[PDB]
């Protein structure tokens, strides 16, 4: 089969700038390749066919280039809708194949996140377990640091973390941190932190309860 | 307009049967070749089955060849696919697609029905409330311990949309899903407007409406 290699698996570019995807076929395809695009929770759109045509309904600021092995999606001045992942096809001949996909993040400016800390609920604890919950809202960079303290020690090991794809609105992103303890441990501590490090806040931010206290 | 409509996904064991069907409208579906593509959680598109106008042939890539089926019926328009032996690498959403008259892309596509083949059991999540605390305010559900994906989450019957993050669940080790969905609103809000998240888990047939409100202290 024909692979298609496309080239920077994530690119970030900031909005109204230039966007260059690159695709390369490992036999001479001509020019029967097409570009997907596709948000997440979503299906793909065909964006370009015949590797330079745009299809019908495509914004003019996507265009296609190449012929050959050598194929390019241009998006001139991206927007922040166009955050997806955007994949290449060749159908030159049998069988058709996709390339890998290459992510496109809009790079907005650097926004602190907003931290909540949430107490495992009452009625969980009933249940032998506690769940300890820490989010981030609506920050950018993507790259952050969350750190759980239960009295001073901080916890390794015991928790997940959870981040939503970039907001097509506001291309920012929001973040979740569960630390998830047995009730007997929940209730032999009290004072249970998440710190967080992040480029948009001049040092870090704790947010903090007691066990048992209002 | 244009529509396809992909069901039939679920949970299935390794070595298990499933039977995923496509329903077309608002075009003339026998005049139409059309495709199976499926999307392994993370991963990219593969195409799976072609199936041609009539019926009357039917191609397949390796990976699948001699397991899977594509059939069509073009007088109720539907596209089927057959899967046999199944194993876990099958795992994915599978995409009911159209090929674009006189080429070969993919010029429409179904939503997707997703496809688990695990030894897992199912088991629907509990609903806990991430309280709003102590300007703009941030509460939530958290839903906790279920297995297969997925799970539907929104807020006030669908009338609260603007400020709500749906995170995507994460396997804990425990081999079960969690996740939580949060919302920010007004501070001022919190004494009078009543906020429900509504969870559904269809795979195990769990609904459930949570009220989440200021703890009282």
């Amino acid at each position: 089969e024909i692979v298609m290699t496309q080239s920077p698996a994530t690119l970030s570019v900031s909005p109204g700038e230039r966007a260059t995807l690159s695709c390369k076929a490992s036999q001479d395809v001509g020019t029967s390749v097409a570009w997907y695009q596709q948000k997440p929770g979503q299906a793909p759109r065909l964006l370009i066919y015949w590797a330079s045509a745009r299809h019908t309904g495509i914004p003019a600021r996507f265009s296609g280039s190449g012929s050959g092995t050598e194929f390019t999606l241009t998006i001139s001045s991206l927007q922040s809708e166009d955050f997806a992942v955007y994949y290449c096809q060749q159908y030159s001949s049998y069988p058709l194949t996709f390339g890998g996909g290459t992510k496109v993040e809009i790079k907005r400016t650097v926004a602190a996140p907003s931290v909540f800390i949430f107490p495992p609920s009452d009625e969980q604890l009933k249940s032998g377990t506690a769940s300890v919950v820490c989010l981030l809202n609506n920050f950018y960079p993507r790259e952050a640091k969350v750190q759980w303290k239960v009295d001073n020690a901080l916890q390794s090991g015991n928790s997940q973390e959870s981040v939503t794809e970039q907001d097509s609105k506001d291309s920012t992103y929001s973040l979740s941190s569960t630390l998830t303890l047995s009730k007997a441990d929940y209730e032999k501590h009290k004072v249970y932190a998440c710190e967080v490090t992040h480029q948009g806040l001049s040092s870090p931010v704790t947010k903090s309860f007691n066990r048992g206290e209002c | 307009e244009v529509q396809l409509v992909e069901s039939g996904g679920g949970l299935v064991q390794p070595g298990g049967s499933l039977r995923l069907s496509c329903a077309a409208s608002g075009f003339t579906f026998s005049d139409y070749y059309m495709y199976w593509v499926r999307q392994a959680p993370g991963k990219g598109l593969e195409w799976v089955a072609y199936i041609t106008k009539g019926g009357g042939s039917t191609y397949y890539p390796d990976s699948v060849k001699g397991r899977f089926t594509i059939s069509r019926d073009n007088a109720k328009n539907t596209l089927y696919l057959q899967m046999n032996s199944l194993r876990a690498e099958d795992t994915a959403v599978y995409y009911c697609a159209r090929q674009t008259n006189y080429d070969f892309t993919m010029d429409y596509w179904g939503q997707g029905t997703l496809v688990t083949v695990s030894s897992a059991s199912t088991k629907g999540p509990s609903v806990f409330p991430l309280a709003p605390s102590s300007g703009t305010a941030a509460l939530g559900c958290l839903v906790k311990d279920y297995f297969p994906e997925p799970v539907t989450v929104s807020w006030n019957s669908g009338a609260l949309t603007s400020g709500v993050h749906t995170f995507p669940a994460v396997l804990q080790s425990s081999g079960l899903y969690s996740l939580s969905s949060v919302v920010t609103v007004p501070s001022s809000s919190l004494g009078t407007q009543t906020y429900i998240c509504n969870v559904n888990h269809k795979p195990s047939n769990t609904k459930v409406d949570k009220k989440v409100e200021p703890k009282s202290c």
